[PDB]
């Protein structure tokens, strides 16, 4: 999964967890996302990964406080999703990376880039 | 894991009760916990949700504004403060834990919200056919009608007659009173010579009846 | 938004695949936990599946769940049906934050036995004179020692089919002959009872070659 | 600040705390990086932002487990910083964005890009 | 690591502004952090500032901190000095993981009260014959009821200034006349005491027009 | 917030003590916690740091290898296991919390490392000048010299004389013994007729002395 994050499960139950921010409070702990595409946490603790595919320009909202129900809501403004996985990835700001942007991007699609012509 | 419900019983319309569910058995405060009810002979109806912290309460509908769920780690107890009870709230109430999905459940506690109060039954004969052909089987019985609350007990000949006896489940009538029948099948040739007495006890009303049942005459 | 539907009952042979369908009923959220629970006698429900599959321990591998169709269609499959699998089966769902938690209406699963010739002995009891003095008349029909459970008991009073004024009680299955017995009680006022002549109980059951009628005329002996 | 991250503070105490919070309440939200240029977290929890400017080709290391002391160390290999803020931004790989690289870049300066001659 | 130097003291009038400069000294990373702690009587230190400014609650807005110069130079500013602000002030520093936590040497802030309310009554006491029997001689000089605290008490024995063989004790300020009193004790061996003749205590103070000498010759009356 | 230090006292050179600081008051295990010391009349010297979990410790120098800091949530207590103590470790020791920057502090516990032993003082007169001009002010007193430990109490005429009395703070001499003076200013005209007695009690050594002080004669 990743070096500074916690691998848990295998196959389709493959997920990665962040430190439980043990600081204090009781808000939550071990916020985990699942790695396998179109698979999402089924419980708030993400004990098991469930299957609920979306379409392009949509994310997967998950209401419920013990077992999740799933609503395939559209992508927020400033984000995109070009797959069935249903995750709102942030736009690639070409300007801060080195390039200009040829097409700005939308909910369906991320931005492509144009340069410096010298 | 063990969950034990308590605090159910008979209560007037418009009154209140508090159910308790004692637990330990697992990680009480470290799990969610649910209330679910069921009218006898009918389906399961989900009733309550309590946050493991106890910070938030989630309710269905027919009881929203009237019921209440809360937790106290002290003795792993739940808190169903049921108010303004109606006849439709009569049911077996079960506790359990939403954790992943209703992990373990209790035996349930019965809540009875009824108007008609304690009443003893009348005991009527179900008489064997007088015209029964000798050499076959005859049926006879006792109808124990119009009582509240449950239960009533029925034996035949002080428990000496048990073969061929069928004592039916009680039925709640639209009057709010229970009625049940007990029957026994016997040789038709015994009808003139063997006595058949049903012994009925409705202990909630102090009503005890021995009813001799025999062929009706003219 | 709250909805859930199940078939009233399903009957299958032993050692046969059993399918109990749970339908979203237009919820549209086909995929989420669709737990399956089993209730026997007056015992509490037992969790058979949470999370669509992954049967909790103890429950027999023969119980499996699947969420296919995606056209609203969870299902509980019992392969190789056993005699201890007689029970009402319930599906429960999510909307855990969409709004509310909800069970489906339950599905009754009945097993199989020798039922082809297991006919009821049928008896009719008139109301007693002592009951008639208190203003009410109860007419009782008894069906004794029959299998399967499915019977149709119809009351006729001077040819008129009676409906909504009778109640049935059925014994649980006998532990020796594996039969059921059934009492049906028709209740009328004394004034209603004294209007009519012919009182009849008609019994249709699989073990009877044609329906059995037991009857009496009021005021005869 | 950002859509999938948590804004905290105002003016110079601005904070782009990531780690969301599982959309809870008074959770122990952490992992914050002040957005104000040349301002850096003063405590590990980043309760307050402090001022410690660097120069080009340097980042701001922050040793301490309750209150930070600051060392203006040079930029790691593979990174750059062309400002006084003291943050090691990663190199803009033109190749994965659409273009080639005209000048490769160093600690002082990020790469520039020469596309595809049309 | 090991640095942080503070001035010894300052005297400032009520309503004035006092700046206490905590020089980093080999600070290097002077901007790493600073805190100001306040100590009164034999009471524990009270935190006045952590984080360079952002005074914690309760402490009066009149206390403010700033880290300017960046040439190694945190400072604690007390605007509008009050009578309850008399105290030693300490600047805690960083190096939380550079090496070890460090504290400055403290700065004494005295308040200008009723200046020159009185000049010290100066008295000298020879050692007693009973003390001289036990082999030691203590010569005591008393300065009684003076303000301000700053006095210079010098011991001379046959013209020689004595240093390192005396100790002073000063009372806390009187609650009625707002003065201080001071005892200075010069301690010699009996053998040293009997060598010399003239024992003198010289007192320089702001309320005295010129230094006051009190003296005796050993063995006179 | 309340922090209470304890476990300080008088200890021989080369010995050991354990200080405790009880807290609650805030979020003990949910914060750092410091030890700081101060010789009476001198500056603050930072002494210790314990990680909120208690997994790691941080110290300065003069005590590294000799002291120890740890925490036990049981009663929110700190653990200053001070070993191989020297005269330079004599000080008031304070607990507090590094959290953001020494949030709250205790009253402190005094540690005294001394080869000195319980010794009673000698009481010497500070005699009023015999040659005092009548109509002015004379000063007289008592020198209470060479005692250990603190404290000594001084009254004049059994507490009947309090005006003009200055009892100075004790001074630690280079011998390791304390010495203090008590003085009083009186009318010079009273020197022939009013008795002046200082009443000295050094309770740690059981030493109680009444000393009459008057003009020296010839």
């Amino acid at each position: 999964c990743g070096p500074g994050k916690v691998q848990n499960g295998s196959g389709n139950n493959t997920r990665c967890c962040s430190l439980y921010a043990p600081g204090k409070e009781d808000c939550p702990k071990e916020r985990c996302i699942c790695v396998t595409p179109e698979y999402h946490c089924g419980d708030p603790q993400c004990k098991i990964c469930k299957h609920y595919p979306c379409q392009p320009g949509q994310r997967v909202e998950s209401q419920g406080d013990i077992v999740f129900g799933f609503r395939c809501v559209a992508c927020a403004m400033g984000t995109f999703s070009a797959g069935r996985d249903g995750h709102c990835r942030l736009w690639t700001n070409c300007s801060q990376f080195g390039f200009l942007t040829m097409f700005p991007g939308n909910k369906t699609h991320n931005a492509v880039c144009i340069p410096e012509p010298l | 894991l063990q969950l034990v419900e308590s605090g159910g019983g008979l209560v007037q319309p418009g009154r209140s009760l508090k159910l308790s569910c004692s637990a330990s058995g697992f990680i009480f405060s470290n799990s969610y916990m649910a209330w679910v009810r069921q009218a006898p002979k009918k389906g399961l109806e989900w009733v309550a949700t309590i946050n493991p912290s106890g910070s938030r309460t989630y309710y269905p509908d027919s009881v929203k504004g009237r019921f209440t769920i809360s937790r106290d780690t002290a003795k792993s107890s739940l808190y169903l403060q049921m108010n303004s009870l109606k006849s439709e709230d009569t049911a077996t109430y079960y506790c359990a834990r939403h954790d992943l999905s209703f992990d373990y459940w209790g035996q349930g506690v019965m809540v009875t919200v009824s108007s008609a109060s304690t009443k003893g039954p009348s005991v009527f004969p179900l008489a064997p056919s007088s015209k029964s052909t000798s050499g076959g089987t005859a049926a006879l019985g006792c109808l124990v009608k119009d009582y509240f609350p449950e239960p009533v007990t029925v034996s035949w000949n002080s428990g000496a007659l048990t073969s061929g006896v069928h004592t039916f489940p009680a039925v709640l009538q639209s009057s709010g009173l229970y009625s049940l029948s007990s029957v026994v099948t016997v040789p038709s040739s015994s009808l003139g010579t063997q006595t058949y007495i049903c012994n009925v006890n409705h202990k909630p009303s102090n009503t005890k009846v021995d009813k001799r049942v025999e062929p009706k005459s003219c | 938004q709250f909805t859930l539907t199940q078939p009233k009952s399903v009957s299958g042979s032993l050692r046969s695949t059993i399918t109990i369908p749970c339908d979203r009923s237009s919820g549209g959220i086909r995929d989420s936990y669709v737990s399956w629970y089993q209730q026997h006698l007056g015992r509490p429900p037992l969790n058979v599946i949470y999370a669509d599959d992954q049967r909790p321990s103890e429950v027999s591998d023969r119980f499996s769940g699947s969420i296919d169709s995606s056209s609203n269609s969870a299902s509980l499959t019992i392969t190789n049906l056993q005699m201890d699998d007689e029970a009402d089966y319930f599906c429960q769902s999510y909307d855990s934050d969409f709004d509310v938690y909800i069970f489906g209406g339950g599905t009754k699963l009945t097993v199989l036995g020798q039922r082809t010739v297991a006919a009821p002995s049928v008896f009719i009891f008139p109301p007693s004179d002592e009951q008639l003095k208190s203003g009410t008349a109860s007419v009782v029909c008894l069906l004794n020692n029959f299998y399967p459970r499915e019977a149709k008991v119809q009351w006729k009073v001077d040819n008129a089919l009676q409906s909504g004024n009778s109640q049935e009680s059925v014994t649980e299955q006998d532990s020796k002959d594996s039969t059921y017995s059934l009492s049906s009680t028709l209740t009328l006022s004394k004034a209603d009872y004294e209007k009519h002549k012919v009182y009849a109980c008609e019994v249709t059951h699989q073990g009877l070659s044609s329906p059995v009628t037991k009857s009496f005329n009021r005021g005869e002996c």
